[PDB]
């Protein structure tokens, strides 16, 4: 399983901290909301970041 | 906050947000140049922004001032959230005023079924996304220690407690994390983590700051 096809992960803690993660429907690396903690590995401190790992999966 | 109520323009005035372009967190002002949060909220580059009602507008009674310092619990474990602290302080001295005040530490914890109230700028939905301009209020019951284990089984550390209504509706939510849960008078806690916001036999979950006093003090005099 490839870890860029999994929908982003907000997770429990209470941060609204922006972060990037692969969109495999749009073809993009979209923003989402992480709470900061607990990331899993489709989260990313810059949209550069997402794409050089996960661009085209 | 979801479920809570619109506190009133500079009516908690320690209560400050952590900008990193943005706020993506709270805090609590201890003295004029040292703030509480959540060792989650560790982010190079923090502003903080004292005296604020509406984030999104400049109102008259603000202060933006850089982080010199943020300092993370020495031993906040990233996967349990035990020891979920940091201290940082403020390159500059707040001038402090009456929309800009430190809230007192604990002199001892306080017990189950005490209110307090949790103050920030987080979500206002348990299903969805509403961010609010100005600071919104929740007052909410700590509760006991054998109700959140049962609410979180094996996940409950000693620095940790649990504080809301277990019917759901009233929690803490994204973007409220290291802010205060003040009781009486003093600051209890810091917003941490939860499983959903608002959720039926989910409670949030908050620092339990009276087990870091001795920390915090001494700490902020070695730096
Ligand atoms: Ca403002």
């Amino acid at each position: 399983p490839d870890f860029c096809l999994e929908p982003p992960y907000t997770g429990p803690c209470a941060a609204r901290i922006i972060r990037y993660f692969y969109n495999a429907k749009a073809g993009l690396c979209q923003t989402f909301v992480y709470g900061g903690c607990r990331a899993k590995r489709n989260n990313f401190k810059s949209a550069e970041d997402c794409m050089r790992t996960c661009g085209g999966a | 906050i979801v479920g809570g109520y619109t506190c009133g323009a500079n009516t908690v005035p320690y209560q400050v947000s952590l900008n990193s372009g943005y706020h993506f967190c709270g805090g609590s002002l201890i003295n004029s140049q040292w703030v509480v949060s959540a060792a989650h909220c560790y982010k190079s580059g923090i502003q903080v922004r004292l005296g604020e009602d509406n984030i999104n507008v400049v109102e008259g009674n603000e202060q933006f001032i850089s982080a010199s310092k943020s300092i993370v619990h020495p031993s906040y474990n990233s996967n349990t959230l035990n020891n979920d602290i940091m201290l940082i302080k403020l390159k500059s001295a707040a001038s402090l005023n009456s929309r800009v005040a430190s809230i007192s530490l604990p002199t001892s914890c306080a017990s189950a079924g005490t209110q307090c109230l949790i103050s920030g700028w987080g979500n206002t939905k348990s299903s969805g996304t509403s961010y609010p301009d100005v600071l919104k209020c929740l007052k909410a019951p700590i509760l006991s220690d054998s109700s959140c284990k049962s609410a979180y089984p094996g996940q409950i550390t000693s620095n940790m407690f649990c504080a809301g209504y277990l019917e759901g509706g009233k929690d803490s939510c994204q973007g409220d994390s290291g802010g205060p849960v003040v009781c009486s008078g003093k600051l209890q806690g810091i917003v941490s983590w939860g499983s959903g916001c608002a959720q039926k036999n989910k409670p949030g979950v908050y620092t339990k700051v009276c087990n870091y006093v001795s920390w915090i003090k001494q700490t902020i005099a070695s730096n």
